[PDB]
């Protein structure tokens, strides 16, 4: 699997900084590429945590699983701690598309049994039903990594 | 409670240090994950399945407190750690295979100490 | 500091940005570029109060905290005519499944 | 020039920067010159879409903290239809 944590021996102190209004779910990809949920971060909170150089991290909304940014990108990889100093991982909201932002609002106000009762275009029902998840984005981020590695 | 003969304590430490400082053919320190048990608030399912939990820190603590009165008492606690590891973790997983090698290293370290 | 504005004149809305340090006269120049009316033919308003050309937007009450990209501050505009802000269309009644 | 006019179904005109209107692929295709008419998008929805363009241009590929784009429950469905149509 392209997206996985390498069997790193180098320990890395990270500052997980939640600069977002969402409860953050930190996601560690293990050595097989499998997503592992870590303790959640309330909005405006920071945790000093122990990780490893070359380990893979993803950040999601803990209640909805919406994708989040970390240092302006989707994947977080701890680097070298210059003179013990920790690595700063700034977790923010991405600039969601207006369509995605809208889907998040409708999902938060309507229970799934009532999606089909909304006066919207037939296709938008399937868009509401297609909830964000780590695994869907893992496939897309795999292709982007391969394309980068090839160039 | 009271200290065991110093030869016995020295023998216990030599075996445990060999097991803890051990590097497998791949060059990895296998003891690393078995040093400290997972936190009860981190993995509660461990303390639910494992009735008698033990780690290398608890074993080293029992040597210095003179809780083990023989190399057998020490062996029983190392066999228990490896058994607990082989019970909680799935067969074929790296941690499971690591406990097999450590259990074998103990038997080799014990036999080398008995030969001296 | 950047301010985000919504200039309103009857059924016309201009979405633009400026500095807190920029003048009313300067904002009028942006309006001049778009609507092709000189600054002398323009009248700018904040909460229905007329604004002097020489004043900065910050002095008028437009601050970065209240003039956001996603919630722009309203600027009243009238030409050489009463200041008229025509209401927009209304959303339908909220569905029972969204209540 | 630097500005385009978006006209709502009910007659309201929205003058935005070209850069901001370019967020929408549908608007690129649609672009009197520099004027686009929407016979389906009402003025309360179109205003919100223009606020979304401003918000998107300002916060995209920016280092600073990103605030939540607010959406009141009453416009949510219509704004969903328009965003899907505009592809933004």
């Amino acid at each position: 699997p392209v997206l996985r944590s390498v069997n790193s021996r180098e320990p890395s102190q990270v500052i997980f900084c939640n600069r977002s209004p969402r409860v953050v779910l930190p996601v560690w990809l293990n050595f097989d590429g499998e997503p592992q949920p870590y303790p959640t971060l309330p909005p405006g909170t920071g945790r000093r945590i122990h990780s490893y150089r070359g380990h893979l991290w993803l950040f999601r909304d803990a209640g909805t699983h919406d994708g989040l940014l970390v240092n302006q990108t989707e994947l977080f990889v701890p680097s070298l701690n210059v003179d013990g100093q920790p690595i700063f991982a700034n977790i923010t909201l991405p600039v969601y598309t207006l369509k995605e932002r809208c889907l998040q609002v409708v999902r938060s106000l309507v229970k799934p049994e009532n999606y089909r009762r909304l006066d919207i275009v037939r296709s938008l029902y399937e868009d509401l039903e297609d909830h964000p998840n780590v695994q869907k984005d893992l496939e897309r981020l795999t292709q982007e990594r391969i394309a980068h590695q090839r160039m | 409670l009271s200290p065991n003969p110093p030869k016995l304590t020295k023998q216990m430490n030599a075996i445990i240090d060999t097991v803890i400082n051990y590097k497998d053919s791949s060059g990895r320190q296998l003891s690393e994950v078995f040093i400290q048990l997972p936190s009860r608030k981190e993995l509660p399912e461990y303390y639910e399945l494992i009735r008698k939990p033990v780690d290398f820190k608890k074993i080293k603590e029992r040597i210095r407190n003179h809780k083990y009165r023989s190399l057998g008492d020490l062996e029983k606690d190392v066999m228990l750690l490896c058994h607990n590891a082989q019970t909680f973790n799935l067969e074929g997983s790296q941690i499971y295979e690591d406990s097999i090698v450590l259990q074998s290293v103990f038997k080799s370290a014990r036999q080398k100490i008995a030969k001296e | 500091m950047d301010v985000f504005l919504m200039i309103r004149r009857h059924k016309t809305t201009i979405f633009t940005d400026a500095k807190e340090s920029s003048t009313v006269f300067e904002l009028k120049r942006i309006v001049e570029g778009i609507l092709k009316r000189p600054p002398d033919e323009q009248r700018l308003y904040k909460d229905d109060q007329l604004l002097d050309d020489g004043k900065t937007l910050g002095e008028c009450g437009f601050t970065s905290q209240t003039a956001r990209p996603q919630a722009p501050a309203t600027v009243g505009l009238a030409f050489r005519e009463a200041l008229c802000i025509e209401p927009f269309s209304s959303p339908p009644e909220l569905p029972d499944v969204m209540k | 020039m630097m500005y385009v006019k978006l006209i709502s179904s009910d007659g309201h005109e929205f003058i935005v920067k070209r850069e901001h209107a370019l967020t929408s692929g549908t608007i690129k295709a649609m672009l009197e010159t520099n004027e686009v008419n929407f016979r389906e998008i009402p003025s309360h929805v179109l205003s919100k879409v223009c606020m979304y363009f401003t918000y998107k241009v300002r916060y995209t590929n920016s280092s600073t903290e990103i605030p939540e784009f607010p959406i009141a429950p009453e416009i949510a469905l219509e704004l969903l239809m328009a965003a899907n149509f505009l592809d933004c």
